[PDB]
C-alpha cells in the first residue's frame, strides 16, 4: 500500500517549537535595530546640558558636580547673612 | 562664628572626597558592569536562539 503523506505536511512545524516564538520577536526586532543608538544625552548646548556634559556623564561618578552644587547653596545663604544682618 | 561651621563643612566634604568618592566609583562600576554584562549575555541567548 501507498506510502502516507505526513512528511511532506510541514506548517505546524513553524509553530512546532520553541524557537519560532523567538524568531518572530528578533526579525522584527533585529531588523528595527540602529546600527549605533539614537544618541545617549550627554550634553545639547543649553548652556546646563554643558554642565551635564563636563559632569553627569555615563562614566563621570566624580564628586565634582556634588561639590559645585553644595558651594552654590553656601553661596546663597551666605548672602542671605548679609541680606538679615 | 559661622565660618568655623563652614570651616567644618570644607572638611567634610574633604573626607567624603577622599575616602567615599573613589568606594562610590567602584560601586557604580561594579553594578553597571553586572547589568551590562546580563544585558549583552541575553543579546547571545538570542543569537543562539537564531542558529537552533
Amino acid at each position: 500500500v501507498s506510502t502516507l503523506i505526513p512528511p511532506k505536511v510541514v506548517s505546524s512545524k513553524n509553530i512546532g517549537s520553541a524557537p519560532n516564538a523567538k524568531r518572530i520577536a528578533n526579525v522584527v526586532h533585529f531588523y528595527k535595530s540602529l546600527p549605533q543608538g539614537p544618541a545617549p544625552a550627554i550634553k545639547a548646548n543649553t548652556r546646563l546640558a554643558r554642565y551635564k556634559a563636563k559632569y553627569f556623564d555615563g562614566d563621570n561618578a566624580s564628586g565634582k558636580p556634588l561639590w559645585h552644587f553644595a558651594l552654590g547653596i553656601i553661596a546663597f545663604g551666605y548672602s542671605m547673612e548679609y541680606y538679615f544682618h | 562664628d559661622e565660618s568655623i561651621l563652614l570651616l567644618t563643612f570644607l572638611g567634610f566634604t574633604g573626607l567624603v572626597a577622599k575616602y567615599l568618592a573613589p568606594a562610590y566609583k567602584d560601586f557604580a562600576d561594579a553594578r553597571m558592569k553586572k547589568v551590562s554584562d546580563v544585558l549583552n549575555a541575553s543579546r547571545n541567548k538570542h543569537v543562539e536562539a537564531v542558529k537552533d
